[PDB]
């Protein structure tokens, strides 16, 4: 019937009016906006939101170094079958090794064969911007015109080997010993100024080699740029989908099947690229909070006393903002459970628990790769859902003031209609 | 997907109780978990949580009289409550944090001579 009655029934209503009618309580609230926006976007160690970013890309990062070194790779720079091509690839999780070679000679590149050199140039490209942007430390969710300076080799070696020739990098066509070029290159949008450079060696006693080396300036180190980079490392897997051969140690946990396609690990690569998805949707609601700041004060006008009916214009913003912290702290919670071994089974909890949540280097620091890199995560993995485990936590207080501040938004949004 | 507290009762100030929450395993296994209360006049405050490997934090206003505890193999929270208040009289809950979005029914602790 009426509001008595029904406030009789649900006092909290009653408290929640109340105060959707008092500037001060209103502005308190608004407040805790601020506060709480800062925890998530401008904190790293406290904030959900970064950590759960964090572990997204983390778990792809780990995904490759336990698989990397047994992936078949191979052929020439047509993506067709080499002869006697070999083609190395510097600071990558080889078998006791810190280079992944890639030699597999007269199998065809493609699927449920040998990854393509095309395909693992876009692989570890990705994979050395995550490392360089782990060891030096992802910034804040807000800050996004950083950049890190990244840079990689790799070599050629073989008669009939075209993956370090010349016309691939827009040198002269000879060129290969000796020369470089500098030229602008986009990622995510940004214009990153790129050095490629060549030379041959000839070691004294055997045979000779081609080395490219890649400098990238200014590649952008942004939450979003990030992400995307993950995305394009564990797609480029899913979709080359090669060949694989992994070597157990005797003891231990041991990986099933030894051999097949690497897409064969469906819920991994799912499991992976949801909690890209879920950190990608998530990071597009910093956006949202900075537009619908909450830092200018709120009363009547005139001197009047303040009316939630007419004086409310306000409320939408401040409904988006709350309502947008909130989707942040639920997708992260999400990235987490994605990945968590507590609520896991089968082979992919022995997945995660034996494998992408160890590391056999050595605590070394993130993006190190060593000769024991390989068949372990090295990516703090088990680290990182502590630390959102601990930041989830220490949002207790934050995470009911941002559903006050929604309820009382959404109260005088209703005031306001009408 | 379901939530129930238990173990609150009329105490004398200096009193003490011990609460307890049975939770589903969905909300409850790998997750943060925490209470919170509900005062007369007052919105639903955090007071406490902990981590899934028994990492627990307090809120300010009862650090040091409150010891949350979690038991993983039966899905169980608890709350241990010393040194009473009447500003402890509350309606008290337990949830998953971030929080499911149906709250139990709590229950009602009153501290009181
Ligand atoms: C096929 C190749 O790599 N050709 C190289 C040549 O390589 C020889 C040479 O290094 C000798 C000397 O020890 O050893 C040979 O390996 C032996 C090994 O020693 C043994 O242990 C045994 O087990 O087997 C192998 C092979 O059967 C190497 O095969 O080295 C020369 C000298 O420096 C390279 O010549 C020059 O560099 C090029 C770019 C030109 O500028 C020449 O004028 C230089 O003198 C030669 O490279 C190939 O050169 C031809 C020239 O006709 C083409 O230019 C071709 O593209 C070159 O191969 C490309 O670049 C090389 C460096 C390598 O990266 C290839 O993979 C790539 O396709």
């Amino acid at each position: 019937e009426n509001l008595s009655k029904l406030l009789t029934r649900y006092s909290t209503l009653n408290t929640l009016i109340k105060l959707s009618a008092d500037p001060s309580a209103i502005n308190a609230a608004r407040e805790n906006l601020g506060a709480s926006a800062k925890n998530l976007i401008g904190d790293t160690k406290n904030s959900p939101a970064y950590q759960a970013v964090l572990l997204a890309i983390n778990a792809a990062v780990g995904f490759w170094n336990v698989l990397g070194y047994a992936t078949q790779c191979g052929g020439n720079a047509n993506g067709q079958e080499s002869t006697s091509s070999t083609t190395i690839f510097n600071n990558e999780p080889g078998y006791r090794s810190t280079s992944i070679t890639c030699s597999l000679n007269r199998y065809k590149p493609g699927y449920y064969g040998p990854m393509s050199i095309e395909n693992f140039k876009k692989l570890n490209e990705a994979y050395q911007i995550l490392q360089t942007a782990l060891n030096k430390g992802l910034p804040a969710l807000k800050e996004n015109n950083g950049t890190i300076n990244v840079e990689y080799t790799y070599t050629c070696s073989g008669g009939g080997n075209t993956n370090c020739d010349p016309s691939l990098f827009g040198i002269g066509g000879d060129g290969r010993n000796g020369g470089s070029v500098t030229k602008t290159q986009t990622i995510d949008g940004k214009q990153v100024n790129t050095t490629i450079s060549s030379k041959v060696v000839q070691p004294p006693h055997s045979a000779a080699y081609t080395e490219i080396t890649n400098a990238l300036n200014g590649v952008p180190d942004s939450a979003q740029a990030l992400l995307a980079q993950a995305s394009t490392l564990i797609n480029t897997i899913n979709t080359a989908c090669p060949y694989f051969s992994v070597t157990n140690k005797s003891g231990g946990p041991q990986m099933e099947p030894t051999r097949g396609k690497l897409c064969g690990f469906t819920e991994e690569i799912s499991a992976i690229q949801k909690m890209i998805t879920d950190a990608q949707e998530l990071v597009n609601q910093t956006s949202v909070i900075n537009e619908h700041e909450q830092s200018t004060p709120v009363g009547g006008n005139n001197g009047k006393p303040f009316n939630p009916f007419t004086d409310a214009s306000f409320a939408q913003g401040m409904l988006a903002n709350a309502s947008a912290q909130a989707k942040m702290l639920n997708l992260a919670h999400q990235v987490g459970q994605t990945i968590n071994p507590d609520n896991l089974t089968g082979t992919f909890k022995n997945f995660v628990t034996g494998f992408l949540a160890t590391c056999n280097n050595k605590g070394s620091p993130p993006g190190t790769v060593t000769t024991q890199t390989f068949a372990s995560g090295c990516a703090y993995v088990e680290q990182t859902i502590t630390n959102l485990n601990n930041s989830i936590a220490h949002f207790g207080t934050q995470e009911q003031q941002i559903q006050q501040a929604e309820n009382i938004a959404d109260t005088l949004v209703n005031f306001g209609s009408h | 997907v379901q939530l129930q507290e238990s173990g609150g009762g009329l105490v004398q100030p200096g009193g003490s109780l011990r609460l307890s929450c049975a939770a589903s395993g969905s909300i409850f296994s790998g997750n943060v978990m925490g209470w919170y209360r509900q005062a007369p006049g007052k919105l639903r405050e955090w007071v406490a949580a902990i981590t899934p490997q028994g990492v627990p934090n307090y809120a300010d206003s009862v650090k040091g009289r409150f010891t949350i505890s979690r038991d993983n193999a039966k899905n169980m929270l608890y709350l241990q409550m010393s040194s009473l208040k009447p500003e402890d009289t509350a309606l008290y809950y337990c949830n998953r944090l971030p929080n499911y979005r149906s709250w139990g029914q709590g229950t009602q602790v009153t501290v009181s001579s």
